[PDB]
């Protein structure tokens, strides 16, 4: 029962998306692929995959598409392993799907090799110590919660915050210039979505047609079964190992969203006969998760800088599942809602997140000074805001007031328009460098800029554009006064 | 004609509370199908049932309009040939009945010329009515912000004590008195008291002239009643008004109350027939029971039923499913809040979680 | 002559010869839409010289169908159509298609809108068809002759209570 | 009946070999006329109550 | 020569709207998801889905009609085939089930297609006219796009998608049938009377000939409450596939979801969270993702999604909300307090979002938008922390936002231009329905004899196109646009204004209340 | 603070019964969805 290529089952039960397999000679090895040979009139063909073996003969799998015209006794065939997805540089510039098809209607493939989805994860001994900053352009992430290389990001987020759109900003400002290659993971999201990306990556020419691309697309989507979307994400990262292993390569990995991989699994569950937990997820919902994000790691091989988009139910971050994915990260950005009510984007809580590499050793020590500064600054303007809301602003100390005038200031030059989002906000985005950042935060803290209007650090970028809005501020106040004047 | 299966006997195989299980050689009766028990059992009343499942070809589950005490298996039952009907006409004006349709008035017989069954489907799409007017009930708040539709649905959504049954009076009193057409009152669920008060009252104004003609209907299945009944008075009551409604074209008052124990009742019988609950523990089937039972409350192209149903909220939770699930189903939605009562204000309507239909200027002024 | 590619670099039939020469045999302009709908779904994209051809045939049709559509205007369709060819296919209407505008304006005595297109085909283009800015001008004052220059129940003094708010 | 299930016999390719029988079933539901079973091939020729 | 069928096994079980069936032994068998025909007589058939196929060979079936006819023992036959209704042109204008049975009144599409591959699509730039000015402005709506519609009972979730599909009947009367917008209203679990009521709506305004109405009814089973969505919206499919652009709207998902619940707890399904199925997000998201907008080579077509959903207290946290809320493109959230303060149609700008953007906005209203965008955050802002113009702009902008009919895209873009530009600052907030009306309904420039314009006036309904081509700050149409306006406020300040703030008589503050109130439900 | 104390503690009781008489329905719903096989034991020889 060593090779069970070819092996023959029959359809025994179908219940949903789960369906069971008899096997006479044994059932194969979990996480086997099969395949429907029987004729049953069906637009699509339809894939198993083995999770379970209820006896030595009998074994429960899920689908991989629709289970519609599935007969009971229908003949099945496995594939002698697990699902496979090719590999290696032919695949770059296309778009594939869980089972490693393309569906860009653009020809075929050349594939030398194919990789199982399912892998190991590397040991201790495989671990590489990367501790460099990650330069995104975006002043809050750059200060606060800056990012490091071939480390792990989340963006956890409620519904229409903006993950989506940071993920777009991220790609224009490090994956145009980037030496390596990307991979983005489309999990449970819309579809439309995926279309704008492969526009824009095609316009921006990092998927190159007619050149070389440098980028690759798995798309499982809502549509999909959920079947499919509880392995999309692991054949993409199937794909970045490949190029971490044997290329060598630095690579990005986008995943967006990646709860919706707990999601599906919750969903199949309930007919594997599992006991839900609380809330109502899976039992395995802290191993499954576990696994995965444990294969996406920086090897001494090569380095993996992964960015995955969580979303947390009705903005309820004691959920399981956005709670279990805070311990595989290096670098969480939080996003509220009641920051974005406001006009800051991106509406990230600065007090929410955090960062490995926020240590003097690694970063600068007037970046680490600065950002510490501007936290407890932000911490001592949120208990002051209580006093303003009972006592009024005038009850207020001379040190309380700057401190509410400065921290004003902070909050709303925290905020940048993307370059990806002009549609939204109506004007050019803007890419902030590091030490313009460092700078112009430093001397704000100080009281540098006491004296500048407060909206002129609204949606702007650099220290520079502070000065050139408030300068336009200052001159449409004075043909306003003008103009009363005259009246 | 005859049904094809009256007189069929069947033996009882399991007894679980108000549900009881049948075995029938010659195949199981339709569902909705009466059955009675034939062997004496030392029982005091005769005992009914209902079909309301098939379990195989021969199997068939019921549930019990009176107690199942001193029930043993293989207990004889004989099919009664049809569902559960009850009297209609005018002959039933000035009577009170229960669920089986028997008058308990302990007056002469009721000798109607028919009988309908209580199931019944309801009217379609082209036998609806395009009517909008008015019903002044005297009451402030009610006239004035959420005002009643004649031939409409009316729901007063209110806790324990609140006052839902007084409003039920007041609007009997300034309603159905001054009524040309007729008026049915459907107790499911309430205090027997009650009910003997309504019949006194209805006695003194002579809406029921006991020598005379009368022009109100009394059915009740109380709390005291097993469940199996409390679940089907609605639908009793209900089927004589629609006679009046269609066969007579007569307008016709339906006063309700509490619609909310026929749900409780459904929900009761369901635990007991296996079924998987829902949220809180209602039945899964809670939409549909009261979509069936509503729709059949509606004003036809031939006459007009202007209801009021009196709905009970649980602990004061309006979210329970339950009351949540009726607000979809009625015109005209007022509901009363604990608090509200407590500082003195009656009747307690919150107005601004009422809504109305008919508050619309193309139809009141 | 050149192949022309989609959105995603998929190549577009360019050949669309063989359906100006249907729309160019239709009876009710509203046809002509539904030529253009096999056009899209048969992957040939109109090209001007077709939306050239659409305008002719609502100039040229007697009505939108056999039956009579309530409210129909020849002038918002051909405006319409204009609307996507500009934006959603980007495409500069020429002097043909304003031509066919400002004659449809003329022939329905609508002398406001011929003002309109008038500047527009000055502004755009290059001046207006001077026959047809005179048979505008023609039938503007034949208004000021009979009175109908403006609906007159605007023309009616009203006041304050005045007015009946429907 | 029996020339219906002939018939159906006929048409299936796979019942060639196999002999015909004929079991006869008591129908409450159809007050006239018969219908004809064979494996899984369902002719109906009855009518019910009107 | 015969019709034969392929009888599969007899009926086992009935519990409600739900059965089981045993199969005969030696028998085809059924397939998954199929329909099956219950001989309830030698003639006469109910019509079953497939749902369950168990190891002991029983079959769970979904009843969809005439299940106070089935009976325990009664003989099953197989079609074979999934589910496909009628669709096409000869369907507009009626009432139909979800099974495609018309309901009287007083080609075959496959209900379970796949949606629309990633190349498939095109991005979504053509705009889809609710008729009312906050939807248009704030909360830009493209063909191609699902717009949630989330609120408590009573707050206008019904009538506003209503709208949305009566503001189309004007519109498809004048364009060419290619860009004619067709309507799948898709009732779910609502009562009958409401559907009529609905359907003599829809008929008054003259959009039945552009718009079909699915119902399944309280009294119907959950079957056919389960399948509507998916059965509208495959009738809707029909014109997306041919190069035409449709809008569905569902009232409500709320309701399918538990007829879901109510059929998987029957059929023996394990419950999830508030008991309902753990594949109910699946359920709504492969509802939704079949509206896309085709790419120029599958024909440009499209299908508009206005699920409806209901909340409770204003909890926008419950299950099957989350849900839908993270699966459509944006949502608009009708609020409670807003209604009842008079705020009609009741959004919350807020709460409110359209991820589409500008780009499903006509390049007239998205310089109105965007600017008009910047006012009223400021406005909300100001207040909840001195007569500023943003300040005195915003709140005029909130007043003309109240509508209760929707507004033909000429009259609300000139009033929002005017708005715009400071030539509402003198009008008071009280009088500005007032203002509004006589602009659109009334040329005062005319009345008084002091109109100089050539073409540009509001009775001239063809001026939309025009101003939906050019845009309003354009050299053909800015001046005459100016003009009308500057005549306009000076004509209505110095006649009318004056003599509103000179009443003082209780019959004549009397009457101005009545004229403005009306105003209000008039434009 | 007395009366949304109140509410805060009447929720988490309500919370954590809800919670467990969901997990309970399911397991109810895959206990009574199990049947058990035909017994192959020595019935006879008891
Ligand atoms: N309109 C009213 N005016 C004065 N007191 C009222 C009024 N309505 C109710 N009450 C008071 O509230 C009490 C309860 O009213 P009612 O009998 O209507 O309760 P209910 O809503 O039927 O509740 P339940 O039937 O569940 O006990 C009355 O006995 C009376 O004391
Ligand atoms: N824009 C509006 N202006 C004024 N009244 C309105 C407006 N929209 C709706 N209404 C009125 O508000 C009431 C509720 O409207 P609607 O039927 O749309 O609510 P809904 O969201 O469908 O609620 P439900 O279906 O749960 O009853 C009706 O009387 C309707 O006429
Ligand atoms: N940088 C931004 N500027 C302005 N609006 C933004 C920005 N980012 C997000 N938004 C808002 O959020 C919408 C997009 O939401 P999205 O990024 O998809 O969030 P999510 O995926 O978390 O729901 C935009 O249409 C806009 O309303
Ligand atoms: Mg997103
Ligand atoms: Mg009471
Ligand atoms: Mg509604």
């Amino acid at each position: 029962v060593a090779d069970h290529k070819g092996r023959v089952g029959h359809v025994s039960q179908v219940i949903g998306a789960v369906v069971d397999v008899h096997f006479a000679d044994g059932v194969p090895p979990v996480l086997t692929a099969l395949d429907v040979v029987d004729k049953l009139g069906r637009d699509e063909p339809l894939t198993l995959e083995i999770v379970q073996h209820l006896d030595a003969h009998t074994g429960r799998c899920i689908a991989m598409q629709t289970t519609d015209l599935l007969k009971l006794k229908a003949k099945v065939v496995s594939t002698g392993g697990n699902i496979s997805v090719p590999v290696g540089r032919e695949t770059l510039g296309r778009i594939f799907n869980v089972l490693g098809d393309a569906i860009d209607q653009r020809g075929p493939v050349g594939e030398k090799l194919r990789m199982p989805i399912h892998a190991v994860a590397p040991k201790l001994a495989d671990q590489a110590a990367e501790d460099a900053v990650l330069t995104t352009g975006i002043k809050v992430i750059d200060l606060i919660l800056p990012y490091c290389k071939g480390g792990k990001i989340g963006l956890f987020g409620g519904a229409g915050v903006g993950k989506t759109v940071i993920i777009m900003e991220l790609i224009n400002n490090v994956a145009k210039g980037h030496g390596g290659f990307s991979v983005f993971a489309g999990v449970g999201e819309r579809t439309r979505e995926g279309t704008d990306l492969y526009l824009e990556m095609m316009q921006s020419k990092v998927i190159d047609l007619k050149g070389e691309s440098k980028c690759v697309l798995v798309y499982g989507q809502m549509n999909e079964p959920p079947g499919a979307r509880a392995r999309v994400a692991q054949s993409a990262l199937t794909m970045a190992e490949y190029f971490r292993d044997v290329e060598g390569q630095d690579v990005l990995l986008f995943i967006d969203n990646i709860f919706r991989f707990t999601q599906a699994n919750s969903e199949v569950s309930a007919l594997l006969g599992r006991i839900p937990a609380a809330v109502g997820y899976q039992p395995t919902l802290a191993e499954d998760l576990g696994q995965l994000q444990e294969r996406i790691t920086s090897t001494t091989k090569g380095s993996i800088t992964s960015v995955q988009a969580v979303y947390v139910p009705a903005d309820d971050i004691t959920d399981p599942a956005p709670a279990t994915t805070f311990s595989h990260l290096d670098a969480t950005t939080v996003l509220d809602r009641a920051v974005a009510e406001s006009g800051i984007y991106p509406a990230v809580n600065p007090l929410e997140c955090a960062s490995r590499i926020m240590d003097p050793d690694v970063i600068s020590v007037d970046h680490y000074n600065v950002a510490q500064d501007v936290v407890q600054m932000l911490t001592k303007y949120r208990e002051l805001q209580d006093i303003i809301a009972v006592l009024g602003i005038d009850e207020l100390s001379e040190e309380d007031k700057l401190i509410v005038d400065r921290a004003r200031k902070l909050v709303k030059f925290l905020s940048q328009p993307f370059q990806v989002a002009e549609v939204f906000t109506g004007m050019t985005g803007h890419y902030v460098q590091l030490d313009d950042t460092i700078d112009s935060f430093s001397g704000l803290l100080m009281g540098t800029y006491d004296q500048v209007p407060e909206m002129a650090f609204y949606m702007v970028g650099g220290i520079n554009s502070v000065l050139e809005k408030a300068k336009k501020m200052a001159e449409e106040a004075a043909e306003l006064e003008k103009m009363r004047r005259a009246r | 004609p005859v049904a094809d299966h009256k007189g069929r006997v069947g033996h009882v195989s399991q007894v679980i509370g108000a549900v009881v299980d049948v075995h029938f050689a010659d195949g199981v009766p339709p569902v909705l199908t009466a059955l009675d028990v034939v062997d004496k059992l030392g029982r005091d009343e005769p005992l009914t049932l209902e079909i309301v499942q098939h379990l195989d070809a021969h199997t068939g589950r019921c549930i019990a309009m009176q107690t199942t005490d001193l029930l043993k298996l293989k207990a004889k039952v004989v099919s009664t040939g049809g569902n559960i009907s009850v009297p209609v006409g005018r002959e039933t004006l000035g009577r009170i009945f229960n669920v089986l349709g028997d008058a308990i008035d302990q007056r002469g017989p009721v000798g109607e010329k028919l009988r309908m069954p209580i199931h019944a489907v309801a009217p379609k799409l082209a036998d609806q009515a395009a009517e909008d007017a008015v019903l002044t009930t005297g009451i402030k708040v009610i006239d004035l912000i959420l005002p009643y539709c004649k031939g409409g649905k009316i729901g007063l959504f209110g806790g324990a004590g609140v006052g839902k049954t007084v409003i039920i009076m007041e609007l009997i009193n300034n309603v159905a008195k001054g009524h040309g057409g007729f008026s049915v009152f459907a107790g499911v669920g309430e205090r027997t008291r009650e009910g003997t008060d309504l019949y006194l009252e209805m006695m003194q104004s002579k809406v029921i002239d006991l020598k005379g003609e009368s022009k109100c209907v009394l059915v009740y299945g109380q709390m005291n009643e097993p469940p199996g009944a409390r679940a089907r008075v609605a639908q009793s009551a209900l089927t004589m008004a629609e006679y009046f409604r269609d066969v007579e074209g007569q307008d016709v008052l339906l006063f309700i109350d509490n619609i909310f124990r026929f749900t409780q009742a459904n929900s009761e019988v369901s635990a007991l027939l296996g079924r998987i609950p829902a949220a809180v523990g209602y039945q899964p089937t809670l939409a549909e029971d009261l979509g069936q039972l509503q729709e059949r409350i509606t004003s036809t192209t031939k006459g007009s039923i202007t209801s009021v149903q009196a709905v009970y909220v649980p602990a004061d939770d309006i979210t329970d499913p339950a009351p949540a699930t009726t607000f979809s189903h009625l015109d005209a939605t007022t509901v009363l809040d604990r608090a509200v009562a407590e500082s003195g204000i009656y009747p307690a309507v919150n107005p601004l979680e009422c809504a109305s239909r008919i508050m619309d200027p193309d139809v009141i002024s | 002559a050149a192949k022309k590619y989609d959105l995603f670099g998929y190549e577009v039939d360019t050949n669309t010869a063989p359906w100006i020469e249907k729309i160019k045999k239709c009876k009710y302009y509203d046809e002509a839409g539904e030529v253009l709908v096999n056009m899209n779904v048969s992957n040939c994209p109109p090209d001007i010289a077709t939306y050239n051809a659409t305008l002719q045939c609502i100039y040229q049709s007697p009505s939108k169908q056999s039956t009579p559509v309530d409210n129909e205007s020849k002038f918002c369709a051909m405006m319409d159509l204009l609307e996507e060819m500009q934006h959603r296919n980007r495409l500069k209407p020429n002097e043909e298609s304003w031509t066919w505008v400002m004659k449809e304006c003329v022939k329905s005595g609508q002398f406001r809108l011929g003002y309109c297109i008038q500047q527009v085909m000055e502004t755009e283009c290059k001046g207006c068809p001077a026959d047809l800015v005179k048979a505008n001008e023609a039938n503007a004052q034949k208004a000021k002759t009979e009175g109908k220059e403006h609906p007159g129940h605007l023309s009616q003094q009203a006041g304050l209570f005045d007015v009946k708010v429907e | 009946a029996r020339r219906v299930a002939e018939e159906l016999h006929k048409g299936l390719k796979e019942l060639a070999d196999y002999t015909l029988v004929l079991k006869t079933v008591v129908d409450r539901t159809i007050v006239k006329g018969f219908a004809v079973e064979l494996a899984g091939q369902y002719v109906n020729k009855a009518e019910g109550q009107q | 020569f015969f019709k034969t069928t392929e009888m599969i096994g007899y009926v086992h079980s009935i519990d409600g709207t739900i059965a089981t069936l045993i199969p005969a032994p030696g028998n085809p068998g059924v397939a998954y998801n199929t329909i099956i025909q219950i001989q309830v007589s030698p003639t006469t058939f109910a019509a079953g889905l497939v749902f369950n196929l168990e190891k002991d060979g029983r079959i769970g079936i979904i009843l969809m009609d005439n299940i106070t006819e089935v009976q325990s023992g009664q003989k099953v036959m197989a079609t074979g085939q999934l589910l496909h209704i009628p669709v096409g042109a000869g369907v507009l204008g009626k009432v139909v089930n979800p099974l495609g049975h018309e309901v009287p009144v007083g080609t075959l599409g496959k209900v379970d297609t796949g949606a629309p591959n990633i190349v498939s699509r095109s991005p979504v730039n053509y705009n889809l006219l609710t008729g009312f000015k906050a939807v248009d402005t704030m909360i830009p709506i493209g063909r191609g796009q699902r717009e949630l519609i989330v609120g408590d009972r009573q707050t206008g979730k019904t009538s506003i998608a209503v709208s949305t599909i009566i503001n189309q009947v004007r519109i498809n009367q004048q364009i060419l049938s290619k860009n004619a917008v067709i309507s799948i209203y898709v009732s779910i679990g609502q009562r009958c009377s409401n559907v009529a009521r609905i359907h003599r709506l829809l008929q008054s305004y003259g959009a039945l000939r552009y718009t079909t109405v699915m119902a399944a009814t309280a009294a119907e089973p959950a079957g056919l409450q389960y399948l509507a969505p998916y059965a509208g919206v495959t009738m809707g499919e029909y014109f997306m596939n041919r190069g035409r652009h449709c809008l569905c709207v569902y009232d409500d998902l709320s309701k399918q979801a538990v007829a879901y619940r109510q059929i998987s707890l029957l059929l023996r399904r394990p419950p999830g969270r508030e008991a309902y199925p753990g594949d109910v997000f699946y359920l709504h998201s492969r509802l939704l993702e079949r509206a896309a907008m085709l790419s120029p080579g599958k024909g440009g077509g499209s299908v508009t999604a206005l699920p409806i959903v209901e909340t409770l207290s204003n909890d926008v946290t419950a299950y099957i909300v989350t849900n839908v809320i993270s699966i459509t493109d944006g949502q608009i959230y009708l609020d409670t307090k807003l209604f009842t303060g008079g705020q009609r149609p009741a959004v919350n700008i807020g709460l409110s979002v359209s991820r589409v953007g500008s780009s499903a906005q006509n390049a007239a209203m998205k310089g109105v938008a965007g600017k008009l965008k910047g006012i009223l955050a400021e406005y909300r802002k100001l207040a909840a922390d001195v007569q500023t113009i943003p300040m005195i702009r915003g709140a005029r902008f909130v007043a003309l936002f109240n509508q209760k009919q929707p507004s033909y895209f000429m009259n609300a873009i000139v009033s929002l231009y005017a708005c715009l530009n400071g030539y509402l600052d003198d009008v008071k907030v009280q009088y500005v329905k007032f203002y509004e009306y006589l602009l659109v309904h009334r040329d005062l420039g005319i009345m008084y004899g002091t109109a100089k314009n050539k073409f540009f006036y509001m009775y001239v309904q063809e001026l939309n196109y025009l101003i939906r081509f050019f845009t309003l700050n354009s050299p053909i149409l800015h001046g005459e646009l100016e003009e009308m306006l500057k005549q306009h406020t000076h004509l209505f300040l110095q006649h009318y204004q004056s003599k509103m703030n000179a009443i003082k008589s209780e019959k004549d503050v009397k009457a101005l209340k009545n004229l403005l109130y009306s105003c209000k439900r008039a434009v | 603070q007395q009366r949304t104390s109140s509410l805060y503690n009447k929720t988490r009781q309500f919370g954590i019964t809800a919670a467990l008489i969901e997990i309970l329905s399911a397991m109810s719903s895959l206990e009574g969805n199990a049947m058990k096989g035909v017994r192959r034991n020595k019935f006879w020889e008891g």
